[PDB]
């Protein structure tokens, strides 16, 4: 059997934040990752 | 006319080709 090997999904994690002056709420961007791989 | 997985990522540009076309 021939099997393709695709490297396991990886990418940077960025934190979208307003200033700590404004709020402690943050969003998180998993770069180039489908919303299924993210835990 | 104008024509990988080792820790190498390509970030998409902030302005899509559609937005540059609108500009
Ligand atoms: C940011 O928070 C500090 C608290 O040490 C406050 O003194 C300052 O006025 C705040 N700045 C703004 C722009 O809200
Ligand atoms: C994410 O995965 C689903 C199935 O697991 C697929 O239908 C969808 O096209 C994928 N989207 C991206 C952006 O990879």
């Amino acid at each position: 059997e021939i099997l393709d090997i695709t490297p396991c999904s990886f990418g940077g994690v960025s934190v979208i934040t307003p200033g700590t002056n404004t709020s402690n709420q943050v969003a998180v961007l998993y770069q180039d990752v489908n919303c299924t791989e993210v835990p | 006319k104008v024509t990988k997985f080792n820790g190498l990522t390509v970030l998409p540009p902030l302005l899509t080709d559609e937005m540059i076309a609108q500009y």
